[PDB]
């Protein structure tokens, strides 16, 4: 598993929730 | 290589790989490659600016603090992010990336990481 493919599969499978929006949301 | 802006569509939720793949399928169905706008993204912790390839005309500018979610599509060329355009209003911005969406998706995640630290530094 190349370094690309690991981060890449996660980006596809899970994506990424921006903690900035989740932070500024709680308040 | 090369990024193409596919445009943007309203979406129903702020997060989800299902949501962004739904958006990518709609836009892919209703356009042909000849119509895709060559462009590049200027990425900063504050904002993302989508710029037309040669002319550098602003096609959108999005504040990183109201970006709720991002992902690479099931097709590895695809990238999308969801914006909270308002409290209950969500808009998905979509791209086709050659050779793939890895470097751009990772740049945008990195903006979100540094922007988040700023939010913590602001209230420390």
């Amino acid at each position: 598993v190349a370094p690309e493919e690991r981060h890449l599969s996660k980006m596809q499978q899970n994506g990424y929730e921006n903690p900035t929006y989740k932070f500024f949301e709680q308040m | 290589f090369q990024v193409y802006y596919l445009g943007n569509v309203p979406v129903a939720k702020p997060v989800g790989v299902d949501v962004i793949n739904g958006a990518l399928e709609s836009v892919l169905s209703s356009s042909s490659r000849e119509q895709w706008t060559p462009s590049h993204v200027s990425v900063a912790p504050a904002t993302l600016t989508i710029l037309h390839q040669q002319t550098e005309a602003v096609l959108g500018e999005c504040r990183v603090r109201f970006l709720s979610f991002l992902a690479v599509g099931r097709d590895v060329h695809t990238f999308a992010f969801i914006m909270a355009a308002g409290p209950a209003s969500f808009c998905c911005h979509m791209f086709w990336c050659e050779p793939n969406a890895a470097s751009l998706s990772e740049a945008v995640q990195a903006a979100c990481m540094l922007r988040y630290q700023k939010c913590l530094d602001a209230r420390s």
